[PDB]
Order: structure tokens, then C-alpha cells, then sequence
């Protein structure tokens, strides 16, 4: 069925929309000190699985939940710091600069193919329409 | 509430604090 | 994508982390007493179905350098420099044994003695010296206290320090910068290392650190020229994608 | 059945 | 199977250890 | 103390370190933005038909 | 929630003494470390400043 | 209703 492309599609671009926003976020955020609560940025992640409920092995891409990195935060040194523990050291986030930059590049690329995807099923559904005149 | 479905009442404001209080 | 970029992006990732090493290094080229970590890449090939085509790159480091360092020499009775291939023992953070090379030894008000506020521990446990008195250290490790005021002739052996023998192979950098038996070696040699009686130390002369200058220069032109050589094939590889998605129209 | 799509999931990690 | 075609059963786990036991 | 006079406590290799960071940060925001606007055009032209 | 914006802010200054050149002038004056000097501001209030 | 658009309202502001 050429709809159900349709949703499987919408839900690929959405997953990776939300992918390329959580990369800019952690891309931003790599210099962050401190936030509202005053805890140490750490790397969001999402989460992709698919979603095929209905008796099915495939049914597409959805964003289960976005997750902070457990890797180590950074320590540096800074006894002035009001958010120094008492060794003197501040947490940093865990960012991977090439990692965001290589994610931001593929979540583009691959939304880019969704896209592609998506415009070929419209216009097989728009020439289906027309079968015998 | 799934994302990208359709609810009744209406989302709620969202907020972007710099400091909690 | 072709995870070719998830090759290249770990290989220029892990050269990122080579260059915080060396940094450390280099940072840390006027710490007393200091042992220069190792940095090794090491390849992984990724097992699977079905031709083998992937080896992704990680930065391990294989223990330190424990090539003796520089002695410079300052006229104090209480630095010391070590044989080589001999540790000096103190009593580490969470109340173990630990190793180490700086020989910075400090006397308090109370008399106890300390390396980098961590106690000096010999024969019979942690150190105390008669409070307030002058502080000579032998070749062998035995200490001689004066008290000020009382002739010279009062000169009297206090306590021996704790020298012991170890190799690279045997010692792991903890997280705090002490030096700690690894396992295999820990099960073999014992909890704690019986102190070697041929080690021989030196009174007045502290030993510097032994970070390489033209090792660490030359890695670091390496590191730089092997993470551009990574964005060159990224960028390819991106490109490449970029009109592959136009086999999908139409 | 799925984890993080990118980075996170391409580099060599020590076993659990 | 040759790569590329079809088969009856899963590909095996991929594992890459960095030091093998 | 009388006699002396006590300048400024800006620190350069502070300074330095701070700007190279944020030219290098700079260039990254602005990759991701170019990366966003070359996506849009064809989730726009997506639209037609 | 995937959108953590970034802001810039001035968490206060550094207080670490700078610079003691000696120009032998009996009114200059340097103070100790964490040490102030008081002057009346311009909107009649109470400023410290080294 | 609505205010101005693009980078003036998607931008921390302190609060009012």
C-alpha cells in the first residue's frame, strides 16, 4: 500500500528533524558552565526505533525518548569557581564536536533521501489515478 | 499524548528560564 | 549514510583525544617527579556478515614512560632523587599504598612527613620526626634527626623509607596520579612490595619530568595532519551521499 | 530493538 | 549468500571487541 | 602600600585562548545554519503537486 | 524536549590583584588582596574600587 | 495573538 508511505516517511523526517535539533543543541551547549539548576550541560541523545505495532517487522522510525550521555563529564580546574566541589573542579559537558558535526551532515543527508522518497510515492499515486483514462 | 496526534485541550505554554526562581 | 563517515569521524575523534594527551604531557613538563603517559592508537576490525571492510581506530594508553628523568640540584636536605626502576611509598587518598617518584619531602609543625600532602610511609608505617629538627637522608634511606640547641654528636637514626622495585609493566597510573600494582602483577608480587634493599637514593637532588620535547612536537604535527586527512575523507564521503539521494526521484 | 543514531552507537565501547 | 541477495534468517550480531579475551 | 600603583589583572593567554574558541565555535554555528537552509528548500518543494 | 538554547552572562569580574609598578609618587597607593578603597560615587552613593 | 517573528522571540530574554 502507497499510503502507509505516506506516515512511514512523515515519521522518518520527524525523527531526523528531531535527531539535527538535538545535534545543533548539543553543538551550541558545548561550552556551557552551568544551567538554570545550576548542574553541567550534558549531551542529549534520542532514541530511534521503529514502530510496527500492527503485527508488522517494519513500519517506519519514532523517537522513543532522548537520553543524557553517561560518558564521563569533563573536569577542569577552577578553585574560584561558585560551582567547583571541594577538590576545586567544575564539570564541563561531554560534547564530541566531529561527532555533532558528522551527525548534523547525516541527519541531513538522510532527510534529504526521505524527502526524495516521498515526493517519488506522490507522483506514483498521482500517475495511479489516471489508470485507463 | 503521542506526538503528532490529535488532543482536545490545548498544549501547554512553554517556558525558557534562566534562572529558577 | 555510508557509515564510511562513522570511520573517519572516529578516527579524527580519537586523534582529538591523542592531542589532549600529549597536552597533558606537555602541561606538565616542570612537575616534579612525573611520568609521561604513552598514547597508542589501536585498530578494531568489525566483525560481521559479510566482507570484512571496516576498522574503525580507538586511542589506548599503554601505561607511562618510566625513563628516569632530569636531577636538577637543589642544596635541601629533604629532596630526594630514586634510583631507576625504584618507587618511593606513601600512604595514597582513601588510606592505601601507593607509589610515586617525587622526593619533595615536607615536614609539618607535628613533625610528620609528607609528599604532595600525601604521608611518607616506611618500615614501620607513617613517618613522625621530632618536631622542629633538622632532617638529613642517607643513601640507603635512613633519616637522622638533630635537634636544635643539643651539640651534633646528638645525631641519631629516626626511620628508613620505603624503597621499592618496580617496572613499567607492573605499575598502573591511578586516577590520581599514584602509581599502583596492576592485577596480574599484584597477584604475584603480593598485596604490598617488600622493600628492595639494593635501591640507592640521592639527597639533595629532585628529579624533573620526563616528557620528550621532540616526541611531543612530532606527534603533534601527525595528530594535525592525520585529522585533516579525516575531514578530506569525510567530505568525500558527504558529497558522495549528497547525489546518491537522486537515484530516489522520479 | 534500537538506540542512538549516530556517534554514540559507531564508536567501539568496552563490553558489559 | 552472495551480498546483496535475499536469505532465510538474520545476519549475525555485530561485535567489534577492542581487546580480544 | 604608598609609592606603587597596581594596573590591570587581565590575563592574555585567557584572552587568546577565549577568542581562537570563539572564532572556532563561530564557524560551527554557521555551518549549522547553512545545513538547516539547504534542508528547508527541498522539504518546500516537497509541497507541490 | 530537544532545544537547549545557549546566553551569554557576566558572572561578576576577577578580583585577582594585577600589576605593581613603582612610580615614586607618595600618592599612589595599592591596597592588600581583597582589599578596597572607598570614593563617593557620582549619584551621591558609596563605590569601592583599587 | 502573536509577536515579532524570527529571532527576536526565539531568544532567552529575562523574565517579564
Amino acid at each position: 500500500a502507497l499510503l502507509n508511505i505516506f506516515d512511514i516517511a512523515g515519521s522518518a523526517l520527524a525523527a531526523q528533524s528531531k535527531r539535527l535539533n538535538v545535534a545543533a543543541s548539543n553543538l551550541a551547549n558545548a561550552d556551557s558552565v552551568t544551567g538554570p539548576d545550576g548542574q553541567p550541560y550534558r549531551a542529549k541523545q534520542v532514541v530511534f526505533q521503529v514502530d510496527a505495532a500492527p503485527g508488522q517487522a517494519t513500519g517506519g522510525v519514532k523517537v522513543a525518548s532522548v537520553i543524557e550521555s553517561q560518558a564521563p563529564e569533563k573536569l577542569v580546574y577552577e578553585p574560584g569557581n561558585p560551582l567547583a566541589d571541594a577538590n576545586g573542579y567544575v564539570k564541563m559537558p561531554n560534547v564530541d564536536v566531529v561527532g555533532e558535526m558528522v551527525n548534523t551532515m547525516s541527519a541531513s543527508r538522510s532527510y534529504q533521501a526521505n524527502i526524495e522518497v516521498l515526493n517519488t510515492v506522490k507522483s506514483m499515486m498521482l500517475k495511479t489515478l489516471t489508470l485507463g483514462q | 499524548g503521542v506526538p503528532g496526534a490529535l488532543s482536545n485541550q490545548p498544549a501547554p505554554p512553554n517556558e525558557a528560564p534562566i534562572a529558577t526562581p | 549514510m555510508d557509515h564510511a563517515i562513522y570511520t573517519a569521524m572516529g578516527a579524527a575523534s580519537q586523534t582529538l583525544n591523542q592531542q589532549a594527551v600529549t597536552a597533558s604531557n606537555l602541561a606538565n613538563a616542570s612537575t616534579p617527579g612525573f611520568r609521561a603517559q604513552l598514547n597508542a592508537l589501536r585498530a578494531v576490525p568489525v566483525d560481521g556478515l559479510s566482507l570484512a571492510t571496516r576498522t574503525l581506530v580507538t586511542a589506548s594508553t599503554p601505561g607511562a614512560d618510566m625513563t628516569p628523568g632530569q636531577l636538577d640540584y637543589t642544596s635541601r636536605p629533604l629532596d630526594v632523587a630514586l634510583q631507576q626502576d625504584g618507587w618511593l611509598v606513601v600512604q595514597a587518598a582513601d588510606g592505601a599504598e601507593g607509589y610515586t617518584r617525587n622526593g619533595n619531602i615536607q615536614v609539618g609543625p607535628t613533625g610528620q612527613l609528607t609528599i604532595q600532602g600525601h604521608p611518607v610511609i616506611g618500615e614501620g608505617g607513617p613517618i613522625t620526626v621530632p618536631e622542629g629538627s633538622e632532617i638529613t637522608i642517607a643513601a640507603d634511606g635512613t633519616i637522622s634527626a638533630l635537634n636544635p640547641g643539643d651539640p651534633p654528636n646528638t645525631v641519631a637514626p629516626v626511620g628508613r623509607l620505603k624503597l621499592v622495585k618496580a617496572e613499567g609493566n607492573e605499575v598502573q597510573r591511578s586516577d590520581d596520579g599514584l602509581f599502583r600494582l596492576t592485577a596480574e602483577a599484584q597477584a604475584e608480587r603480593g598485596a604490598v612490595l617488600a622493600a628492595d634493599p639494593s635501591i640507592r637514593i640521592m639527597s639533595g637532588v629532585l628529579e624533573g619530568s620526563n616528557v620528550k620535547p621532540v616526541e611531543a612536537m612530532t606527534d603533534m604535527i601527525a595528530n594535525a595532519r592525520r585529522f585533516e586527512m579525516q575531514m578530506k575523507v569525510i567530505t568525500s564521503v558527504d558529497e558522495n551521499e549528497g547525489r546518491a539521494n537522486q537515484l530516489l526521484s522520479m
